[PDB]
């Protein structure tokens, strides 16, 4: 495998964003970090899946609504960078209230 | 009791060349991988990482093609049948060829130190469009020290099938004591290739010469089949591989580069 | 498209070029089969194994290096041997010269 | 007043007579002796014992321990005896009853101010395991070995190079000081081995006098009777101890020659075992002479349905035989035979083989020396019973004899026994608490040099330090100047009197070898045999005394899926 | 004897003529030269040539090379060769055939009992890659480019602060013997970039003679006029190299203005492509001055279709400028335009520019040097095809070029070329052995020093080194007094004459930092053109010669998603 | 199969064998419990627990180590009371004593 | 749980596991990596259920096909090592040619 | 989402007790560190929800049966404690005799 450190921190926002979904799944509202995991969890896979920066950014704003998380949560996050391996390379996505 | 050993290998065609489709083996039999250094066939060695084959040690090899696969089966050294202390040795081979295939069963020569009793019994199954070219050589004893043999028993039994009819069943059966069939050689070499003409006979014939006269090729239902008894372990492997060497390009449209586990 | 994939020109590759050669005959009068590598100086080798020492004094085996060739017992091989190179001088396996092979 | 004998067991631990069993195996230790009074045991924990006027006494620093073991189980080879344990300036001061001497009638650890207690009732207390064959691949072998309770890692090696991935040689003065100089960053004790496979003396000379403790003699440097010669010259003009893995190849002759060449010499040869090699089975036949020392590589150990099929690939990438090379695979037909196997147990609970190494990440794990001994004690007490010295319905004497394997024999073999090896007064107070359920598998407490180094600690954030997830973490003891003056470093005497530790700048303490040259077969505790064993090449029938020697294979083992997640 | 050439090649790799091709690139090197002889190579494991009296001699320690990689592969941009590579005292000592002299024909580097071989037998050898951009935000970076292959890095900061975020400056001697203090803790070669926007030159020399060795000039502390001025008189009095980040806001004027302050000093100048900025596009045509050094960051690296819709958020968090202020927004028109960053890809295949730094963690990825850098290749020879002067069906001549980009030209740019940068006899034993499938992604080894520092291990608790889960681990190269002594310091020639390393008790070694004054655009390895190039401001075409320079965004790119999980 | 269990066979550990020993009446008069372990000295105890002290001078609990008795308000609870051991010299509790039981 | 570090190591193959085979089950085509820890989570996890070295190693074989995962992978993967604690302690299992 | 390194214990906890459950989903005999592991994430779990902390330790004796882990493992397991984020901050959950 040859996993540099960055796949390893990689893997731990992936582990904290399965943490966050699952929650999800049982219908809680998510916090902060649950939120922001979940988030970047899901512009990475649709990284991996191959999808363009812009349209990642653009989708990243209709993965969390305001009523599934907890209050005050949605001003905590102005916005939410990630760094994906797109087919092109790592690029960076960033979500500008991700949670509306 | 005994050490029991199998190994099933599948083949199949897959992306132009010959693959190892499976390779299920328990006990002391392992196949790593695949060679290819020519452009499709399946260069194979069979590995045996206990040395010798002690007395009760019971080995079940049994080789698949698929149509159209082109394998050349190797040992990557003698088998060496060891002074048995009463139970005897089961070396099993089973060969099956699927219509078009192309089968290379070349093993190392199998050493028998006297007091060996030993029990080998190899088959091959063919179609009538199948290609083989195999050989099997025996050492009875360590001719070069002075042992002949003396004692032991062995039960060399080689069977050929094409379409589910026996073609050739060739037997070499040694009870203890003195031998008569070998008539003081100790080394029994056969040569087997299914699709033969009487041009390829003659060759062979041309090929055996340095060998003397107990080199015969016989062609039965275009089988070409090579039986000689030697006593120098130069002539012979020579002899051999000169046959393997001219029955290569006729056969299989290849060249006759040796295979590198035989270091050139 | 094979990452990392050679594209090796079809040809042959001559080993020890320009040096004096020879050819022995080796019977393995051993149990068990003997293995010799390339570089071991093929005079000082096993006892087992019987043939014209004094021929083989400062060679090796003929053979691409890191390999090594197998004597099975009871068997008898025909090999290739190259002279040594350099100093010409020989230190280790059973110690039978621990000096320079020449004067 | 009297108490019933489980609840003083519940309160205090097992006293005489009771039985403990080792991690869910079939050995039943049995506690021989008790150095404690009834009634006068000294145990901490809120209104207890071990207070001011009470347990602890007015005695000042240098007249109390520094720390002590309560109510520790002690097994060790010199036997299993319940008592406490005081340690004084990292060294074992005394072991007995402890308390305060003005008011407890028979105490021998005076407790007082300066005193630290580690409660250790219903635990076992053992030596840390000595790994005396460690390929110095990855620094993180040294916690990993330090989390499985060994302390003392005796090998070679320069990291993740060929030479080190299959021979435990650290070649060459630059090498050795630079791996002197990373030691000090593990929290083990480490002792280093040289490259002895030459013909020259001066080379070997100049190593050992870098600051090698032994020379190593491997096959892929070549194992010529020439370079085993030089290098028992050398290590007996400088007293240090040969290791020697032998030539499969036969290529300089055969096993016979070997030993000629050896000629009576203390020696400690890897591999005697016969797991594969062209001097297999005869090289098992070498445990019989007085000179040699054998160990074994713990893959091996003990016999098992998958233990073959695993070892052709583990050789291949071990000895650097690429199977993507035609020509490597000639090298694929180890020898290896299912009745040496199986007869290498036997040899270990006859006491014939002497030492249980690791071989770490070349054919063998670090973390399973310890675990892979117990096994194999396991599998010889279902298969061949009791016995024949054993008092008592108790395995105390196979557990004294293989306790040993890895303890105190590889001690002795490389010199450290007056340092390291047992739980002994003035030796360095390197303990390992376990509890019983998880004896030889996971420690409650890897105590290095009088300090705990790593211990399972849980959540940090945590109230208590118990609570989930709890995982082997390094404690104070494993921390720069913590660390350097709670382990050891052991260098050649010809080290020492060159000044090596100071021109290399070494702040870790420095302990010196000795008693290389003169150790034994018999020397060995507990595993002193020297039977007449006879083995038949072509056959496979290892006999000692005329009788035959098999194992069957274990199927299932103990302490290996009950403990481990994965 | 003779054997056919894909034989040895599987055994020794490939051979003069065969042909490599990188990591899922279109570029295939070809082996211009082989200094071994043909049926002499040394190999290692098992039976093979390297043995006592065989591949290693009888010669003592000092006469004896420390570590040998066989077989190796060796790409530098002096050429692509076949050679085994000696390194002695943590120094490459020669290239050439390793043996025994005594029975090899042609042995430049002797192997003896002090060698520790390293088998690079179908492997590809390169000099460690050099960063002369790095923020020195968090020490975590240190690893992470030490794992990408970078063995030296150069650059500023004081820890996640707000001037760390966006210049590579450590402000003042407090912060600069804090730093040097720190860097002994790194894996790495260090050198230190001081702030350099000040119009009092004895500010500078302070910096100077507390340890940088360069002068960092930024926009976000002042690119004016004044600053770059005093900050070349100070440079050049003291021998230190200035990097530039000009002003993007033409405050105190335009490039014009810039280039006249500068007055044909020597400079090494950041964001030359024209990635945004007030300058851009007539920041490019400084690419054609002598004194000017251009360099590249490598988020821009190479031309894809992601590359200019990630640049807007990546510069205002950069350059604090937050999005929840109204008036930070003013600063967002950026003025990127995707005809420079088109440019900037063909300007490298030219050889326009010369270096290819990171600007790591402030508008660029430090672990992403030389893998972009190999992306710009492959994307050049996909579309303009094979160099003009490219000798036969290979790509050696870009492989050189680009090469060079990353590890001796940033070398001469610093002054640090006498010591690191290339696989030369006398520099440092910074090494980076690849599998020729993962060149440029994923390392097999890093050697520092002559030491290993990281490598891919698997499990520790495995059999062999293998297994998985296979991760970068730090080696022995990275432990205390051992990375100490295998890494480098540099410092400028006042404090070394000022003797800060010992008033900081700097452990690790110290290399002075000399000849930054003189290099000049003609000094950078295969990279000199100066071009006469010239863009027009309205239409952003960028011409050389009269000629379009054009590339197209690339929608796939190699080495990116075949090797890395996420 | 219990992985690490004890096989304690029956019987009892009689405690403090051969050492003079004593019975005594506490009085807790105080309006919380007080617990009092084996090895304090039970002269030196709470002075809310009444009793005859002449006589407890030098002893302690008779119970097994590590244990307290607990005394409840208003109670009257008879305890075993043996003689201190060693050098009999007890030093802190309420400092009354600070030295040798005798002389 | 007194987790070993070989026990957190392969904490964290199983987590990559994880990934690859969500993004498997995705139905993309896994790369290196990716490969790799299915596959040894594979032996993994039929080591844990009970069976054989020998039977590990045939099964290894059939997890992955060629079309299963990006091109040129196969090649970069001639053989996967793994140490899995069988019922008769740890083990290495070695799967040649794990995808053809 | 700024971890705290006793974040990443809890997801390194979460991860074995993943581990866990797929196991015992296959229908296998969890072993002491998976019986933890999961005994431990079903009371983190359940505390997120929003449990009491004698409601969760009422409820973690009910999570593995005798039958459901290998022999010996519950007199290998006393009690279990962990600590949770409660609603009303961090607390402590011991369950004790959790396989009955």
């Amino acid at each position: 495998m040859e996993l540099t450190p960055r796949e390893k921190d990689k893997l731990l926002l992936f582990t904290a964003a399965l943490v966050a979904e699952r929650r999800l799944a049982r219908g809680l509202k998510l916090n902060y970090p649950e939120s922001v995991a979940l988030i970047s969890a899901f512009i990475m896979e649709g990284a991996r899946d191959g999808k363009s920066v812009a349209s990642l950014m653009e989708e990243g704003r209709h993965v969390l609504t305001r009523e599934q998380v907890m209050e005050g949560v949605p001003e905590m996050i102005p916005d939410i960078q990630v760094e994906a391996t797109f087919p092109d390379g790592s690029k960076l996505v960033t979500v500008h209230n991700p949670i509306i | 009791k005994g050490w029991q050993a199998t190994l099933d290998l599948r083949f199949h065609q897959a992306g132009g060349k010959t693959v190892l489709a499976s390779a299920q083996h328990v006990g002391p039999l392992t196949v790593q991988r695949p060679f290819y250094p020519e452009e499709e066939t399946c260069h194979l060695y069979l590995l045996h990482p206990p040395g010798g084959i002690v007395g009760g040690d019971e080995l079940t090899i049994s080789a698949q093609l698929a149509p159209g696969c082109h394998t050349l089966i190797t040992m990557p050294g003698a088998s060496k049948f060891y002074r048995s202390s009463g139970a005897q040795a089961l070396v099993r081979q089973q060969l099956t060829l699927a219509p078009q295939a192309t089968l290379e069963w070349l093993p190392q020569d199998a050493i028998f130190f006297p007091g060996a009793n030993a029990r080998l019994f190899t088959t091959f199954h063919l179609c009538a469009s199948s290609r083989l070219l195999a050989w099997d050589l025996l050492c009875l004893g360590r001719p070069v020290i002075g042992e002949t043999f003396s004692h032991g028993t062995l039960s060399n039994r080689l069977e050929v099938w094409v379409d589910d009819e026996p073609l050739l069943v060739e037997r070499l059966q040694l009870q203890e004591g003195e031998l008569s069939s070998v008539a003081e050689r100790p080394w029994v070499g056969t040569l087997l290739c299914y699709p033969a003409t009487d041009a390829l006979l003659d060759g062979v014939r041309d090929a055996l010469a340095p060998l003397g006269l107990y080199a015969g090729a016989s062609l039965t239902d275009r089988l070409l089949t090579v039986r000689f008894l030697s006593d120098d372990n130069l002539i012979c492997q020579r002899v051999m591989r000169d046959v393997w060497q001219f029955l290569r390009p006729h056969l299989t449209g290849k060249s006759p580069v040796l295979p590198r586990i035989w270091l050139t | 498209m094979i990452p990392g994939e050679y594209h090796v020109k079809p040809g042959q590759i001559a080993l020890n070029t320009g040096r004096a050669t020879c050819r022995v005959v080796v019977e393995n009068h051993g149990d068990r089969p003997i293995q010799v590598g390339s570089h071991y100086h093929f005079a000082e080798v096993n006892p087992a194994l019987k043939f014209d020492r004094q021929q083989a004094a400062g060679y090796r085996l003929n053979i691409p290096a890191g390999t090594a060739v197998r004597f099975e017992p009871g068997q008898k091989r025909e090999v290739e041997l190259v002279a040594f190179a350099g100093h010409r001088a020989v230190f280790g396996f059973r110690g039978e010269v621990m000096g320079p092979l020449e004067v | 007043s009297n108490i019933s004998r489980q609840a003083y067991a519940d309160m205090f631990g097992p006293t005489v007579g009771d039985k403990v069993r080792l991690a869910d195996t079939e050995l039943w230790i049995e506690v021989e002796d008790d150095l404690t009074t009834y009634g006068e045991e000294v145990k901490f924990g809120g209104g207890k014992v071990i207070r001011d006027g009470m347990g602890q006494g007015q005695m000042l620093a240098a007249d109390c321990v520094d720390l002590v073991l309560t109510n520790a189980l002690i097994v060790d080879h010199w036997g299993i005896v319940k008592a406490d344990i005081g340690v004084k300036d990292g060294r074992i001061f005394a072991i007995g009853k402890a308390g305060n001497p003005d008011i407890q009638p028979n105490v021998t650890i005076p407790i007082g101010a300066a005193t630290e207690v580690i409660a250790a009732e219903g635990k076992i207390v053992t030596a840390g395991g000595i790994d005396t064959h460690i390929h110095w691949i990855c620094p993180q072998q040294a916690e990993e070995a330090l989390v499985s309770g060994v302390t003392t890692m005796v090998g070679g090696g320069t990291g993740p190079a060929a030479g080190t991935h299959a021979t435990t040689c650290t070649p060459g003065p630059w090498y050795i000081s630079r791996m002197l100089q990373a030691a000090d960053s593990l929290p083990v004790n480490i002792g280093l081995l040289g490259k002895g496979n030459v013909s020259q003396p001066d080379a070997l000379r100049e190593q050992v006098a870098a600051g090698v403790i032994g020379l190593k003699i491997h096959e892929d440097w070549g194992a010529t009777p020439a370079a085993i010669d030089c290098a028992l010259t050398v290590a007996d003009e400088m007293d240090v101890q040969v290791a020697l893995h032998s030539d499969t190849l036969n290529e300089s002759g055969f096993v016979e020659d070997t030993l000629a060449a050896i000629g009576g010499r203390t020696i400690h040869t890897f591999h005697t075992e016969g797991a594969g090699g062209g001097h297999a089975p005869d090289i098992i036949t070498a445990c019989a002479h007085p000179n040699i020392l054998p160990s074994s590589t713990n893959p091996t150990l003990p016999y098992t349905l998958n233990t073959i099929d695993e070892h052709l690939d583990m050789l291949m990438v071990c000895h650097h035989l690429d199977p993507d090379i035609a020509e490597d695979v000639a090298f694929a037909e180890s020898r290896i035979r299912r009745e040496t196997i199986a007869a290498e147990d036997v040899l270990h609970d006859l006491g014939a083989f002497s030492l249980t190494s690791s071989d770490s990440q070349a054919m063998g794990r670090v973390g399973e020396v310890i675990l892979r001994t117990w096994q194999v004690a396991h599998r010889m007490k279902v298969q061949r019973g009791a016995l024949a010295e054993e008092t008592g319905d108790n395995d105390n004497f196979r557990v004294k004899r293989y306790i040993a394997k890895y303890t105190i024999n590889p001690a002795l073999t490389h010199g450290i026994a007056h340092e390291v090896g047992s739980i002994e007064v003035g030796k360095l107070a390197d303990l390992v608490v376990w509890s019983p359920a998880f004896f030889g598998v996971k420690p409650a407490t890897v105590i290095k040099g009088g300090m705990i180094a790593i211990a399972p600690m849980g959540d940090i954030n945590a109230s208590i330090p118990t609570p989930q997830p709890v995982h082997y973490r390094p404690m104070f003891g494993a921390l720069g100047s913590a660390r350097h003056h709670c382990r050891l470093t052991f260098l050649s005497q010809a080290a020492a009197a060159n000044g090596v530790a100071e021109r290399l700048n070494l702040r870790s303490a420095i302990a010196v070898v000795k008693g290389c040259r003169t150790v034994q077969k018999a020397d060995m505790v507990h595993n002193s045999l020297q039977p007449n064993i006879t083995v038949d090449a072509q056959t496979y029938e290892v006999r000692v005394d005329g009788e035959l020697i098999t194992s069957e294979p274990a199927d299932v083992l103990p302490m290996a899926q009950r403990y481990f997640l994965f």
